[PDB]
RNA sequence: AGCUCGUAUCAGUUUUAUGAGGUAAAGCGAAUGAUUAGAGGUUCCGGGGUCACCUUGACCUAUUCUCAAACUUUAAAUAUGUAAGAAGUCCUUGUUACUUAAUUGAACGUGGACAUUUGAAUGAAGAGCUUUUAGUGGGCCAUUUUUGGUAAGCAG
RNA sequence: GAGAACAGAAAUCUCCAGUAGAACAAAAGGGUAAAAGCCCCCUUGAUUUUGAUUUUCAGUGUGAAUACAAACCAUGAAAGU
RNA sequence: GGUUGCGGCCAUAUCUACCAGAAAGCACCGUUUCCCGUCCGAUCAACUGUAGUUAAGCUGGUAAGAGCCUGACCGAGUAGUGUAGUGGGUGACCAUACGCGAAACUCAGGUGCUGCAAUCU
């Protein structure tokens, strides 16, 4: 009979990492966890309670509670032809702050910093963010930046 | 040279290996007893051989260990017999040496009835002062090179003393 | 006889006819198996944070 | 049984399969030694080294490695005698191929099912070769080339698809140009093993360095 | 001997405390988390260990950059309070106990709250929360990686931040004077060992047995000439003293940083750069092929 | 069949940032498993030959050659999670029978400021929701990946 | 690896190296070094009321597991488990 | 700036040989009445910092050191790969167009940084 367990297809998944083996560092244990944050889950094969499913390693959700060594993930889960509130309640080893939340506090605080200072003097600060536009024309200059030739070299074989 | 930086004679192991079990074992245990002043440990078997008729676990042994002064009166009292000499072997390469004699029960006490016979060995570790720093559980560092015992400093050693010499042979 | 097994063809295009759509999160999400002991307390807290603004709005 | 054609293991169709725990009940292969001719000669007694060169991605069957062999040391050992030369067979036959046994008898469609549980049983072994792969090395004096590319052209009869003899411009088996290996032996860093040699690093122990090569260090002195 | 290099280059080491053997990183796990719904409360750890001729018993909270320390004590701190020989010994221990705690609660304003218990009978009782109001400051022990054992040192510091109006959650059953025929703490025992009496009745019957010992030892104590029986006066005179003003008056700090610093490196050794690198091995390898 | 609204809580999309993976590859002077060839070195755990007598049987050290679906330090492409705000941020003070040593925090808030862009691009064809019911539940092929097989207009 | 009478390849003991090449009931995989391994002490949480959640999934059941709460406990010096 | 206590990152910290360490600190070290534990005060427990020491530990420095980490227009835009073709070839596979783009290697560099508290010629 073909084999779905727990923990299939899992050979690689929980590998702990090379020269990393043994309990984890604390800082992961010493972080604060609060309702909302959004993070992401690395599981952790050294601890084994609270182990997500092989599914949700390297998902991302929020935080919907917090609990007494644990917490709980929101993530949504394709399946059908819906998505599905899975409702996780992971031990605190396998999960760890998505920077993508600090990363956007932090241009939400130059994006407010911005407005302030166009609220004072200089107005239409570009508060929007702005793909890489295409480079405006330029000039390059050829002191000591001769340009010397290349021409394709011969086919040698090397063996 | 250095104060304390010489060799010394922490622990000297005496071990008899007693065939079976039983009587002769309890016999072992207590003259081992009155000679060292404390009562050694049984040595279970720690894995059946079929050939010498020892089953795992059924008290093959009996060794105790020995520290300071009396450790160094009974290494005297050892070579007392040994004629305050050794070989060229018997000298392991961390320092230690040993010797194993054939009987004491009438070599150096009085030949009690109900005792029967027993032969031991002695083995001297050997070592210098400072070697706590990689037994003690707090910050559990190791020996560095020139504290460490090697055999031709354990020679010079037992030159130094005992008016012992090598390689009897 | 011999009936296949298994094949997840068309299924995709069948997920992405009506289209795979979102949860529609709301604001005040159910608290359902959030910590009760949590819950509780947020109970009081409620009770008591709407008599003290009704109070003070008389 | 009668081995099968070749022609059914051209192609590089499966994964690997070697001798393993999983892979057990497998014969021999059929070819056993790998380097022959003067095989201990020092580096510098053989500076040519040519190589013949499969051009695609196919399976070569050990044997097929074994017979090529034997008849490339033949023409080469015949031509300039036993110790003109030193051929090393890189591949290796790691590959273990399979065949479904059946039975061909009287009326054998009762007693056989077919492909019902038709995981074939191992056959033998064969080397996979990637393009650009050496199958082929011999090194030899440069005066030998001729016999030795005559040798190889009769060796590459045996092999399936189009191999090509390509005069490699390294110093023998070594991994060096000719010029610049000159350059390194006669600067005195090179230190003789039986058949290669030791190369001395800009790092290292100096000490070691030189218990290896004090000719390095008198030389660049002198 | 003569590691390989795959060996040193798949070698996983430990947590730098752990490879120094400072810190037992299990229990540190466990010492360091907390209920994560109590997102931001520090769990403050009791750290006491004893060096010898020191003993050195804090207050520390576990932040992600680091340890950051509310209160410490050490040993050369008790000479201010009296006591003068023996500073690191259990009734020491007992002391700067009183010492941490006083100078923790007078930190954070717990002062006329929460006083302990002056006349200590070596009674084990946890400091009671007031009635209508904050509970006791409570904090953990941390031993560390020394061993527990019935009547240590460490539990006396135990005993002496209990006393000294600090919640340490603890049990009796390693203090000394614990029986195991019966389940009950020797209050005698524990409050004569309080201020000294182990040390105490020592010294009377090292006195009484010969002079040579009791000379030889205790030394420092013949030098201030003191018997037995004063160790209990001056004990509880320092407890007093540690009662009155847990103030932590620091050192003069004589021949100040700057001297320090720059005598410091006078004698400190500095790390050759590239270039004398480069010259010192052309010169080795000069002179190992100078017609070697 | 509609219903609630009227340009959105959106997207088989992308960028920025941020993860996650262990395939392709690469690797064995890196682990485990294989491997070809030698070079230099051993205890009275055997020299097999004169009882420590050159004397061969190992093991290690530096190498060299080729590998691995159920090996791997490393590691793509593609595919994939998330976020890119008004359901947000910031300030102050309000509830808690939770938490705190706490008049601490957590949660939920009160009041106040948040247009040129309310915070990436592109599109939005209206968006969201409910009920209900039919047929279907024998599949087939093509490029690419790939399993068994010699291979198949073969089977998966 | 080096040693110690009987005692040799293997009996017991000592020291040294030992990133784990061992052990964890049972296949394989993963994981674990002051421990998840061996020894010693104490126990029964292998208990109750349920409810929620993950996997198989129709987000049904059964099975398995995770995280709590309300109790009562065990252990520990305690955090904690 | 050194040391101690607690640590954060978890080898740029490890490992192997050699050396140095002013003052403080640390350690070794001294002794067993009680607490405590063993066969052994060796570990651990108690007491003194009293007899001394840097011998060792610890710290640090040295090594054309192994390792570890970083970087390179170093290998190499190579291998691989997304997409496309009524492209080549019988095929194995390959060349191209628009993209992404390694690893081993070669070399250069580096060998702990730091937080809180305390203390020191």
């Amino acid at each position: 009979g073909k084999s779905h367990g727990y923990r299939s297809r899992t050979r690689y998944m929980f590998q702990r990492d090379f020269r990393k083996h043994g309990a984890v560092h604390l800082s992961t244990y010493l972080k604060v966890y609060k309702v909302g944050d959004i993070v992401d889950i690395k599981a952790n094969g050294s601890i084994q309670k609270g182990m997500p499913h092989k599914f949700y390693q390297g998902k991302t959700g929020v935080v919907y509670n917090v609990t007494k060594s644990s917490v709980g993930v929101i993530i949504n889960k394709m399946v059908g032809n819906r998505y599905l509130e899975k409702r996780l309640n992971l031990r605190v080893e396998h999960i760890k702050h998505s920077k993508c939340r600090q990363e956007f506090l932090e241009r939400v605080k130059a994006n407010a910093a911005k407005r302030a200072e166009a609220k004072a003097q200089g107005v239409a600060v570009q508060l929007k963010r702005q793909p890489a536009q295409p480079r405006e024309s330029r000039i390059v200059s050829t002191e000591g930046n001769v340009p010397q030739t290349l021409a394709p070299v011969p086919y040698e074989t090397f063996i | 040279q250095n104060p304390m930086r010489d060799l010394k004679i922490e622990k000297l192991v005496l071990n008899i290996s007693v065939g079976e079990s039983g009587d002769r074992l309890t016999r072992a245990s207590k003259v081992l007893e009155q000679l060292s002043g404390q009562t050694p440990v049984q040595s279970k078997a720690r894995y059946t051989v079929r050939t010498f008729g020892i089953r795992r676990n059924e008290k093959i042994a009996v060794h105790v260990t020995v520290r300071g002064p009396k450790a160094e009166e009974i290494l005297e009292r050892g070579l007392k017999v040994k004629e305050y000499q050794l070989r060229d072997r018997n000298f392991s390469a961390t320092g230690n040496f040993g010797f194993g004699i054939d009987e004491h029960i009438d070599l150096g006490i009085k030949y009690d009835p109900s005792i029967g016979i027993f032969g031991m060995d002695f083995y001297v570790v050997m070592n210098r002062p400072g070697a706590r720093v990689t037994r003690r559980k707090r910050c559990k560092g190791t020996v560095g090179n020139s504290h460490k015992t090697t055999k031709e400093d354990t020679v010079s050693w037992f030159k130094q003393k005992y008016d012992a010499d090598v390689l009897d042979k | 006889a011999k009936s296949k097994n298994h094949t997840a063809h068309n299924q995709t295009r069948k997920a992405h006819r009506n289209g795979i759509k979102k949860p529609k999160t709301y604001k005040y999400p159910s608290l359902k198996g959030v910590d009760p002991k949590f819950r509780r307390n947020h109970k009081h807290a409620l009770h008591g944070t709407a008599k003290a603004l009704a109070a003070a709005k008389k | 049984m009668a081995r099968r054609p070749a022609r059914c293991y051209r192609y590089q169709k499966n994964k690997p399969y070697p001798k393993s725990r999983y892979n057990r009940a497998v014969p021999d292969s059929k070819i056993r030694i790998y380097d022959l001719g003067k095989k201990k000669a020092t580096v510098d007694e053989f500076p040519l080294c040519v190589h013949l060169v499969s051009n695609e991605l196919e399976q070569l069957s050990s044997e097929a490695l074994e017979a090529a062999r034997i008849c490339a040391n033949k023409y080469i050992t015949k031509t300039v005698g036993r110790d003109a030369f030193h051929l090393r067979v890189r591949v290796h036959p790691f590959h273990v191929l399979r065949i479904n046994k059946m039975l061909s008898c009287a009326g054998a469609d009762r007693l056989q099912q077919g492909m019902r549980g038709a995981w074939g049983k191992p056959h033998g072994l064969a080397a996979r070769v990637d393009i650009g792969q050496i199958i082929f090395s011999v090194r030899c004096k440069d005066v030998n080339k001729p016999v030795v590319i005559e040798g190889l052209r009769r060796a590459r009869y045996k092999f399936p698809g189009q191999q090509k003899i390509i005069l490699s411009k390294k110093w023998g088996f070594t991994n060096l140009d000719r010029p610049e290996y000159i350059k390194k032996r006669d600067a005195g860093e090179i230190k003789d093993d039986g058949a290669f040699v030791k190369f001395l690093s800009k790092k290292g122990s100096l000490e070691k360095n030189y218990n290896e090569f004090p000719e390095y260090f008198q030389n660049l002195s002198a | 001997d003569a590691k390989s290099s795959a060996y040193s280059s798949r070698f996983q080491t430990p947590f730098r405390r752990r490879r120094e053997g400072k810190t037992d990183y299990y229990q540190r796990k466990r010492l360091v988390t907390q209920h994560k719904a109590k997102y931001n409360t520090p769990k403050y750890r009791l750290v006491v260990r004893f060096t010898n001729k020191d003993i050195i018993c804090q207050i520390i909270s576990s932040t992600i950059t680091g340890d950051v320390v509310l209160a410490a004590a050490y040993s050369h701190e008790l000479p201010r309070y009296g006591i003068t020989h023996g500073l690191t010994n259990w009734a020491a221990a007992y002391a700067t106990g009183l010492l941490i705690a006083r100078r923790t609660l007078q930190k954070l304003g717990l002062d006329e709250t929460y006083k302990g218990v002056e006349e200590v009978e070596g009674e084990y009782e946890l400091t009671e929360a007031v009635e209508d109001g904050p509970r006791p400051f409570k904090v953990f022990l941390d031993i560390g990686l020394q061993r527990t054992t019935t009547g240590a040192r460490v539990f006396g510091a135990l005993k002496g931040a209990s006393d000294g109006g600090l919640y340490v959650p603890h049990s009796e059953n390693r203090f000394p004077g614990w029986d195991f025929e019966t389940e009950e703490i020797d209050p005698e025992l524990l409050r004569s060992y309080i201020f000294g009496g182990h040390v105490s009745q020592y010294m009377e019957e090292l006195a009484d047995d010969d002079e040579e010992r009791f000379s030889e030892l205790f030394k420092g104590y013949l030098a201030d000439d003191i018997d037995a029986d004063s160790l209990e006066d001056i004990y509880t005179s320092a407890h007093e003293a540690i009662r009155a003003d847990p103030a932590f008056k620091p050192t003069e700090k004589k021949f100040t940083k700057e001297q320090y610093a720059a005598e410091s490196k006078k004698y400190r050794q500095t790390k050759l750069s590239k270039e004398e690198r480069a010259a010192r091995v052309a010169a080795k390898i000069a002179a190992l092929a100078g017609q070697q």
